[PDB]
């Protein structure tokens, strides 16, 4: 329903159109020497940026998904409101603004717990 | 009892500042090899779906503080120097010119009849060049002798005479990753939150006019005229009068001039002024006075609900400052025009056309910009020119000094040409799109 | 047996070779201002068109795979070619001329199996 | 504890840290015609040496892996040192210098035994 | 019952366009820091496995619509620009000169004796210039004076006399993605299917030879001469006559020339032609007469399967034009010679070397790639230039205007440098490779 | 039993050449918009943790193969020739002056008082100019009549007066996947195997600065004066001494001078020398003799642990060459220096200041790199220089020849620029992480 259709909807609502805005990061696709390095340069940090939201979810064990459940607990310090809020009466910008604070710790933590257990796997291999 | 799901594909944003690419409007009208913008631009648009809604969700936005203006800036400078860096250059013509005064028909003398020896294809010889020149291009040294006026400042490049600037409609989209919201909300004052937003992949066509004291050929206001400021208290800031009418000025070069040309070096030429057919007159534009007034009326009406109803708007000219910054400033037919506007601003508001003509002063030499750097020439026209342009808005400034008299006193403002882009940029705002993200769930991985 | 050495192969016996294409999108490993940048834009050229293929599979659930079975059935529409056919006396490149006209199609079809499977996913955990 | 803290350390002990490089690819997030294509040059190969890392773990099937056991056999032609040295006493840079002749031999390998494998989940489904 | 099932690492591909990588041959021959190609080109190549069969596979080529010979036009126009460019120029020469005839042993006056006042290194002062040159170059101003021919329409630059342009072969490698599909069918004539196909990573090694009216070494097809042609039957069109064998041309410059040099400016050097030690006779090309006859009769014996056999081929010169238009155009040396082509056309077909000679025009300001813009000036080479080149097709074109007398007349074609270029590039097609697609399986996927 | 197994994110690395980024420190001082190294390296450090350790781990360093010394080459020449580029050109002055010998005050003729008719902003007028030069850029062409020494050869640029060349400290980072390893042992010579090393981002903030036959402003050795050669006993290498303490160099240009200019064209100005007020002193510098003697004896402690301590180490001065050859070359105060250096080596060692004035030489065009191409002027200072620079280490060569002796020769070396910056270079390795990689387990992959 067009990116960021979804910007509006409740975040449960939300994350069933997540394919939406994945599908919009290599839309260059389908799109004078100083000119074109800078249209250029714009190319290639697109590329960096998509590379580095890959990398992440491969670091934390969900390198194949759109939602994956992780080895991480939710901290009330972060946020102690309920999930029925957070699902059904939010939407995915309030809720970002309400733990942004946070985005360094949960990502330290997710990759801590996926490296815990990456080595799990290997040991009883 | 909850744990951290992670998402990817999450509908949220960053305020963001990025390189937006141009495109023609799909290069509806080709210009053939004549056009700067069209060439710059090559890149064509595309008639798909234009916006996304966003409903419930409410954006602020900030034209003050919106980057798209520098990009605007950045690239019309950049582009208007690429146009001129490859055209022959006027070197040769800084020398010692003998005038008199051009006397043929003339009740006002603007023009002199100036004369030197000019470089030629061959390096040993110079061709006698007679013509006429604007007083605005002249300085004297001390049938004295003259010279070309910035040849002590700055190299003076030729314009090439088969490239137009006239603005086209540009479009700016959004590089992968970013996106471009617009506020359609009719009152907005170019601060605060908007709900009515939607996105758009690119901007609708902006024509890059560049103009002094005087909004042109921009989208109208819809209602009431829209009165924006950084700043409304602060009588050392421009504020924007955007109008929902517009008012048509005609702008004429009446004099009939005769092209000449020369070979100055190995293909290069240059062209000059040459002489008028018949009289002389004045460069001019001319508005209808009742529909200035009603205009006027409609601002005043504006401006007191920032000021008081109780006020008393007094109108006034420009307070001082060079032609580039006093006037008028517009491109019309190609020429470059300094208009009179003090007849535009001396009435005061208390709580069969009859238009006004407005005097004009042509000038070839142009400190494009107010940069210190090249000039620009421009070649002359041969014939008339008259063309029609739309006053959309105003740009003033109060004096100040106040002491609450309840009369106050607006000028025209103008300085920078990024005030003109926000005419239109208000309404856009560009943003990154954050997919990644996280939130609770009642759900903790499966360890296998 | 060299790239698109299998091109004349039957479907089935080149879909046994994918390797041998798959390692050649990323040669440029291996592998005068205004000449470097054309040279330049084309490397960063090929890194976009890798990336969008494998953001296609990511999506799809393919991610890891060379071969995968979907949750789409295959129309009859499409083509109505039997098996033995398409796999034994096809190939890939006569393939691609029976269906090109459907690539869209299927590409679709393909992202709302997925992403409806992956909220079961989540809905079972 | 730092880019390459674990270079020290045994093979085993530095296993553990696998992560640490792996997030320093991509720190080009974090981070005049002429001297600008080259800055620019720079990041597109960066890109691309990550690209070809990821592309050999995912033809091998550790698409998704920082430690993946594979199909292919140890050779004692290439190093018959026990796994207690070779974990517990000696380093990463040490281990490269006594097996690197063969790098090529063992991708080569990985590449095949994956390539087996996956066809026969192909011929199971 | 069948199922989605997606592969990738697909071996196909579709019609492309994109930029090739040039290499020398491996720098087998290092040419110092003499030549330009050399230079460009730095990118060794590498004796790998060079081709890989496509059995069973067919795929359809066209060579008037190959990029490539796009790319090399592009790419060879580029270099030329860019080797010239740092080059110095001779904005300088642009003066009056006066000249006589030169009389010296000379039976046919080509040329003349010219001289004039040459800026030095210091701005104060002058040399007296006195050299040679030929005819062409030269135009009257009107012991008459005359001025370079181009000075009043570009500039003219010293080609630097350090730099050969001397063609080597250059391979053109495929980047990630992308692959060369060669046709090595011997009856393939420009368009249509090739079941004998192999890829390349890169081309062989093509000479960026430039020739007007005439192909030179270039390859030789097998078996017989093929004539190709986008529209045989369009007298509107150049067909390209491949030639199965090569017919030696021996050119020469016979006039021991001594060059001299000036300094001009601040290492700025200019050389000039100085004169000629001996006697004067004209530049000319040699080519054996039988050997050219049975060369066309090979070429009638092909045209008359395009036009019938029971038809007369008649052979003709060139119809008009300029020199660059008209002549056989050619390098020989470093210099630039526009030979006579019409002893070679003076036959007809009906269905103790005994060479030919034809003279030659040697011209210093070359007006390259018949483009309006900057010319180049060959500096005088010293001594005496000897060359044989391989005459490895001819292209030609019909008059036309037939009434079907069966009679039809061929003439010398050229113009565009594209031409020659397409004579190797016919068996090469740029693809890319498109390794994601689908086909149906017995095999839903396993949903857990 | 034994399997492959993948480890990706593996902490190893190879040797590597890369292109590192530069930085200023952090911006620490804003510069404006006057110094060029600071525009340049525009981007800022952070003082982040600086280092890790690596325990054991031993790396191999050679600081005559590191590549950084070949980038700074190649940075500070561009960046160099980027300065100058956008400045005004001295074409106009390569004219014919004349000469008088300047008297006033003079005990050694140093200066000469030239005349010339200048080009002016007009083409049809030229200005007289009278100032006083150095012989080191004047020619006589033979009140006899000279020229600017090298408008014979290239063109002279005048360096931007709003543009100083300050070395600042730029730090070097690496990018992503590099690292650069540092070695801290004191005792490193520049070749072999390195126990104390660490890893870090970026280098330390290294000034670029340029000097000949004297090593200034750089880093001290702790304990001892390292003496460092790629070959020691080859007489044909610069052995690079470095000291462990610092001597400090006074020196001045005592000549009050004032500075005049004039415009030359459409902006184009020009500064020149002017006059002096006061009486003439030659240009020199200071050095405290017991000083220099015990620096001297310090280097002759470590030449003897590499030629024998039953050895004399002899000094002597340049054998020969140009002034960019043999003299100590600096900028002190934005001007060019070239000083004696002969009389700090007039001394041999057997087995209240009191210091010693080194007269310089004063010269405007410069010669920039020893390379053939355009020359720098260098605009005059107005009043007078002082600075004080320090000594940190020399370059010196052997004359060899030797006997077996036991003396020794030793003479100032010098030459390429990449010597000096090579002498913090010494501590730093450019390598490239090499993540993924494999190792056998006892673990066969679960096949499923
Ligand atoms: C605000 O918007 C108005 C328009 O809405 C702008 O004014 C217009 O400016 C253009 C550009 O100067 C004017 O167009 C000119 O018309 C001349 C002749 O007009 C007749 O012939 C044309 C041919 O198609 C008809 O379309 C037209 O109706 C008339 O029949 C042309 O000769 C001019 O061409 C110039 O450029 C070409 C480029 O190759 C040259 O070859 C020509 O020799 C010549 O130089 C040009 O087409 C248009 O008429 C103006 N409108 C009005 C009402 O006058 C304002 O400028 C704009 N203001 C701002 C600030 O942007
Ligand atoms: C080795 O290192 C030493 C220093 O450790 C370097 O010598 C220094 O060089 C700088 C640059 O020439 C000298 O600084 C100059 O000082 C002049 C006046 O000094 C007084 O005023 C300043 C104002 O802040 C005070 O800091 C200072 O203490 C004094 O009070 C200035 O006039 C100079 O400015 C110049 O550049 C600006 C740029 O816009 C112009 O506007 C000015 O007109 C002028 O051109 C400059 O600041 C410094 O004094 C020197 N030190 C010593 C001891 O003399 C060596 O050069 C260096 N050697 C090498 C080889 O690198
Ligand atoms: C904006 O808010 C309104 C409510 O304030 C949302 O309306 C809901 O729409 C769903 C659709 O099925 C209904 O089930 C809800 O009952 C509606 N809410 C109410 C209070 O009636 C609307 O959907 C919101 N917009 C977006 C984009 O989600
Ligand atoms: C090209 O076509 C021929 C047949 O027309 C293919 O030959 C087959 O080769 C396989 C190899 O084992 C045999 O089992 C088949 O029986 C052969 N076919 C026939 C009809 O005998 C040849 O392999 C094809 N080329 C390619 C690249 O596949
Ligand atoms: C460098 O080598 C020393 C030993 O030579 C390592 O010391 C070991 O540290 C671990 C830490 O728990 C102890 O368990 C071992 O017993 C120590 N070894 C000995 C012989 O006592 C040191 O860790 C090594 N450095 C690195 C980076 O690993
Ligand atoms: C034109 O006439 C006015 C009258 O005073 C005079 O001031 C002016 O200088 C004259 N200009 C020339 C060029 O003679
Ligand atoms: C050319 O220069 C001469 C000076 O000798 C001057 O008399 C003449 O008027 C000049 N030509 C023109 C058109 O001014
Ligand atoms: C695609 O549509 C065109 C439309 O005429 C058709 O000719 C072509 O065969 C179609 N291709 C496929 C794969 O259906
Ligand atoms: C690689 O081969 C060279 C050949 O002499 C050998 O010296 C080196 O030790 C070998 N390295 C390994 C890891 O086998
Ligand atoms: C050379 O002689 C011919 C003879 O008619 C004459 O036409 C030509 O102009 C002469 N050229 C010169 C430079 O005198
Ligand atoms: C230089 O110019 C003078 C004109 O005063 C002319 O007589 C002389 O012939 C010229 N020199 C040459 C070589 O033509
Ligand atoms: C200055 O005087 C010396 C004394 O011999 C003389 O050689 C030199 O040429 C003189 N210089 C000038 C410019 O007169
Ligand atoms: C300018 O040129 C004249 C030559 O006519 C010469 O006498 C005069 O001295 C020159 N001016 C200077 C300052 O040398």
């Amino acid at each position: 329903l067009g990116f960021l259709g979804a910007a509006g909807s409740t975040m449960g609502a939300a994350s069933m159109t997540l394919t939406v805005q994945a599908r919009n990061l290599l839309s260059g696709i389908v799109q004078d020497t100083h000119w074109g390095i800078k249209q250029l340069q714009a190319r290639v940090l697109a590329v960096e940026h998509y590379l580095r939201d890959q990398q992440l979810l491969g670091i934390w064990g969900c390198s194949g998904k759109l939602i994956c459940c992780t080895n991480v607990p939710w901290n009330s310090s972060w946020s102690n409101r309920n999930l029925s809020e957070i699902w059904d009466n939010m939407t995915w910008l309030q809720w970002d603004k309400e733990i942004s604070n946070y985005t360094q710790i949960i990502y330290g933590l997710l990759e801590e717990s996926q490296n815990q257990q990456e080595k799990n796997e290997q040991d009883l291999l | 009892n909850l744990w951290v799901t992670v998402y990817y594909g999450v509908p949220v944003w960053k305020d963001a500042e990025t390189t937006l690419f141009c495109a023609s409007d799909a290069k509806a009208y080709e210009t053939k090899k004549h056009n700067v913008w069209a060439t710059h631009c090559c890149v064509p648009t595309d008639p798909n779906p234009q916006e996304i809604h966003l409903e419930n969700v409410t954006e602020e936005f900030n034209m003050w503080k919106n980057n798209m203006v520098e990009q605007m800036h950045t690239d019309i400078i950049s582009l208007w120097d690429q146009s001129l860096k490859p055209c022959v250059k006027l070197t040769p013509l800084c020398v010692t010119l003998q005038c008199t005064n051009v006397t043929n028909n003339i009740t006002d003398g603007e023009l002199k009849n100036c004369s030197f020896n000019m470089t030629t294809e061959l390096r040993d010889k110079k061709q006698k060049v007679y013509s006429l020149f604007y007083r605005l291009d002249v300085v004297q040294i001390n049938n004295k002798e003259y010279r070309l006026i910035n040849c002590n400042t700055s190299a003076i490049t030729q314009a090439c005479p088969k490239v137009s600037f006239e603005p086209i409609p540009i479009h700016y989209c959004a590089p992968a990753g970013f996106a471009i919201l617009k506020c359609k909300d009719k009152k907005f004052n170019g601060t605060g939150p908007c709900t009515n937003v939607s996105t758009v992949q690119c901007t609708h066509g902006i024509k890059p006019v560049v103009s002094t004291q005087l909004l042109l050929n921009g989208s109208l206001a819809e209602e009431e005229v829209i009165i924006r400021s950084e700043n409304i208290t602060n009588n050392a800031k421009n504020i924007l009068v955007q109008l929902n009418e517009s008012v048509q000025i005609n702008c004429t070069r009446p004099n009939n001039n005769t092209v000449k040309s020369i070979r100055i070096g190995p293909g290069q030429w240059f062209y000059y002024t040459g002489d008028i057919i018949g009289d002389i007159r004045q460069a001019h534009c001319n508005v209808s006075k009742a529909t200035w007034n009603e205009t006027l009326g409609k601002v005043v009406k504006q401006l007191r609900k920032h000021f008081g109803n109780n006020t008393i708007i007094r109108f006034a000219n420009s307070s001082g400052g060079d032609l580039e910054v006093t006037t008028h400033s517009f491109n019309c037919g190609g020429e470059f025009f300094y208009c009179n506007t003090s007849g535009l601003f001396n009435s005061t508001w208390i709580s069969s056309n009859d238009s006004i003509t407005l005097p004009c002063r042509i000038k070839q030499i142009i400190n494009m910009w107010q940069r210190i750097g090249q000039a620009m020439y421009a070649p002359p026209i041969q014939g008339v020119i008259r063309c029609v342009s739309n006053i959309t808005g105003l740009i003033l400034t109060r004096d100040g000094g106040s002491t609450n008299s309840t009369t106050e006193t607006f000028r025209p403002g103008g300085g920078d040409m990024r005030d003109n882009w926000r005419s239109e940029l208000y309404k856009y705002k560009v943003v990154k799109i954050e997919p990644l993200g996280v939130a609770p769930t009642r759900c903790k991985r499966r360890v296998v």
